[PDB]
């Protein structure tokens, strides 16, 4: 059939972009854990 | 009423002939049966201008020259005052409507409008 | 929809090795994969491998013979031509356009450019008739070129008057794809975009173009294999007498990208100038406004026919104008200025070229003169303004606009003749009681230097309303 031939293309055109979208992420957890620290030694800082 | 402000106005627009002469009475509440108007000279004022004489003014003409309350007398004195013998276009087209209504020459009326046509011929 | 009932059948079956056996067992003992794979070419990851299976593709769909010696050097073989990538003689030329789009991602013009090189031997013959048929071609381009550098070597003046006004037109020889085009007329509306620099880089399709080339015909003539000019007048051309030549089936055609409306005294005068019928059979032949306005309206595409009605409306900064083109107007011959449509031109020697295209530039002019007044734009019945204007012919080449005086009652009427292909007189005709309104030069020259009915009389208007 050629329906499906497609819709492999369909997805294929889309875990690429989500590739990257994980990739991104990825840049993203260094950003979230490094805030954590000033917040915690605040904390302490203001116990 | 007047003669070149109607003819204007039923050029602006395409008109047919009944129509235009369905109008043209609805223009002028006394038509004083179209002596002082003289309507046939004035279509002829409007067809020389062009270099070559439009069909419509034309059929206005045939159409006018059709009703037998239109004096043949009126058209030949008008078309003859012309002359002046520009191009050959306007004398072709004079030439055709003079032959269209020749040969019968019948005139119904006074005695007076009978010796006019007389001068006209 | 299919996708749910895809992952359905996906779920039962999913309650491999064997079918590897099963297929190994079937190997030991057509297009659809070719499909497969072209349909997968477009996405391909861009590597050597990719690019290889990208061109054997092109060359399936194309019919080429789809033959590789390495992964970077490919060759295309067909019949008589040979073009190698990194017949009957070598390359003809390295043009730098066919590297322009092989080494970026424009394979689709690199594939029509293959199909245009195929198409130049679409010919009936016995692969040595049509070898001889290509050569032949070349000795045409050879004496268009020649006449070209004559008329330089006639004048130093800029391509413009090379394009409009004068022999041939603009010349850009044949290199890939693109065959050897002349440029014979541009509009003065089409000259300015948005004021352009007409300098050697023009593009091709600034204008219109007119490709001159070989196709079979179904007639036998005799045509030069040599090139037919040798010696060169000061200022002319002169063809030396034929026959080498033999009595070959095939014919010089120039193509045109898209029909022009011609009128019927120029069939028969193209006739007269070059003798070879341009239509086989008798076509009916009608009034060119249809024609015109039909053409016109191509230049700016929309799937919804604007219903005009022969009623055209012109939007100007500050006028706005109502025509009536007045078709099957009666001219003094009795009929009307009918007229159809031209797209081929047949010829026999190098010679009748320069008078072909004069003739065409006349009759473009001529149309282009008459179809300025036709525009998509529409407002409709605006109460102030809203001139009225009334288009009609005279005599081959003439035409006249009557329309009522500006200012006084009586009508007045401009009457236009086309002498030339940038050449048109005006004429005044106006009552006996009335002004002055303006000068036939004055019109002649705003004629020449826009060629358009619509400015043309908002010129004369305002001249007419400064006095």
């Amino acid at each position: 059939e050629n329906q499906v031939l497609e819709l492999l293309i369909h997805r294929d055109g889309e875990f690429q972009e989500l590739m990257k979208l994980a990739l991104n992420q990825g840049k993203i957890h260094h950003e979230m854990q490094v805030l954590e620290k000033e917040v915690e030694k605040r904390d302490s800082d203001i116990q | 009423v007047n003669l070149k402000q109607a003819i204007l106005q039923a050029w602006k627009e395409r008109w047919s002939d009944y129509q235009w002469a369905i109008n043209m009475k609805k223009f002028f509440p006394k038509g004083a049966t179209w002596d002082i108007l003289n309507l046939a000279d004035a279509l002829l004022e409007q067809a020389m201008i062009g270099p070559s004489p439009n069909p419509l003014i034309l059929s206005y003409l045939k159409y006018a020259i059709s009703s037998q309350m239109v004096s043949y007398s009126s058209v030949l004195t008008a078309i003859s005052k012309f002359d002046d013998f520009s191009r050959d276009l306007c004398v072709q087209a004079l030439l055709d409507i003079m032959d269209m209504f020749c040969d019968r020459l019948s005139c119904h009326g006074k005695a007076e409008e009978c010796i006019g046509l007389c001068r006209a011929l | 929809l299919s996708k749910m009932s895809s992952l359905l059948e996906r779920l039962h079956a999913k309650f491999w090795s064997e079918t590897i056996k099963l297929v190994r067992q079937v190997m030991e003992k057509q297009h659809l994969v070719s499909c497969l794979e072209t349909l997968q070419k477009a996405l391909k990851v861009t590597s050597l491998p990719a690019m290889t299976d990208r061109l054997e593709s092109i060359a399936r769909q194309n019919g080429l013979g789809s033959h590789l010696s390495a992964s970077g050097t490919e060759c295309y073989i067909t019949s008589d031509m040979f073009y190698v990538e990194v017949h009957h003689g070598e390359n003809p030329v390295s043009c730098p356009e066919l590297v322009q789009q092989l080494r970026e991602k424009n394979f689709d013009e690199f594939s029509k450019h293959l199909k245009g090189l195929v198409n130049l031997y679409n010919l009936p013959g016995d692969n040595k008739l049509k070898t001889k048929m290509y050569l032949a071609l070349q000795s045409l381009e050879q004496d268009l070129s020649k006449m070209a550098i004559m008329y330089w070597k006639a004048t130093n003046a800029g391509p413009l008057d090379k394009i409009l006004h004068g022999s041939v037109g603009y010349l850009t020889p044949r290199s890939g794809g693109h065959l050897m085009n002349l440029k014979y007329y541009v509009s003065p509306s089409d000259l300015l975009d948005d004021i352009i620099l007409h300098e050697n880089n023009v593009s091709r399709s600034l204008g219109m173009n007119a490709s001159v080339t070989i196709e079979g015909t179904s007639a036998v003539y005799k045509l030069p294999i040599a090139p037919l000019i040798m010696g060169s007048h000061p200022v002319d051309n002169k063809w030396t007498p034929s026959f080498n030549s033999v009595d070959l089936p095939a014919c010089f055609f120039l193509k045109f990208p898209q029909p022009i409306p011609v009128s019927r005294a120029f069939v028969q005068k193209l006739q007269n100038c070059t003798g070879i019928p341009l239509f086989e059979t008798q076509p009916t032949y009608a009034p060119l406004y249809e024609l015109i306005t039909q053409f016109e309206l191509s230049k700016d595409p929309d799937p919804i026919p604007l219903n005009h009605n022969m009623r055209f409306y012109a939007a100007l900064p500050g006028q706005q104008h109502c025509y009536f083109l007045n078709k099957d107007a009666p001219l003094p011959d009795g009929r009307s200025l009918q007229g159809t449509l031209v797209s081929k031109i047949t010829f026999q020697h190098p010679g009748r070229v320069p008078l072909i295209l004069n003739l065409i530039r006349h009759q473009v002019a001529y149309n282009t003169l008459i179809g300025s007044c036709v525009k998509r734009t529409i407002l409709k019945e605006d109460s102030p303004g809203l001139l009225q204007f009334e288009v009609c012919p005279l005599s081959e080449s003439r035409f006249s606009v009557s329309f009522q005086h500006p200012v006084n009652d009586s009508l007045v009427c401009v009457v236009m003749d086309v002498q030339d292909s940038t050449h048109v007189s005006c004429k005044l005709y106006k009552g006996l009681s009335d002004a002055l309104i303006c000068t036939d030069d004055f019109i002649a020259k705003v004629v020449q230097r826009c060629m358009s009915i619509p400015v043309t009389m908002r010129a004369i208007r305002r001249k007419a309303e400064t006095i």
